[PDB]
């Protein structure tokens, strides 16, 4: 179970990293929506990660 | 968040 939680935690961390890459892409793109989505997703994930 | 986004958009 501990290993499973770690894997889930790792996935959340990976998702945040993926979102960060998207955010970098968003800045070049200049689209407000893409940047906003990444920031919101990162915050909830961080809270979830803390709980995990 | 919007203010932060605007700075990012400037790139």
């Amino acid at each position: 179970a501990q290993k499973r939680s770690e894997k889930q935690y790792n996935d959340a961390q990976n998702e945040i990293n993926k979102w960060q890459r998207n955010a970098q892409l968003a800045l070049q793109k200049g689209d407000e929506n893409l940047a906003r989505q990444a920031l919101e997703r990162k915050k909830t994930y961080t809270d979830t990660s803390a709980a995990l | 968040d919007e203010l932060a986004a605007l700075k990012a958009q400037m790139l």
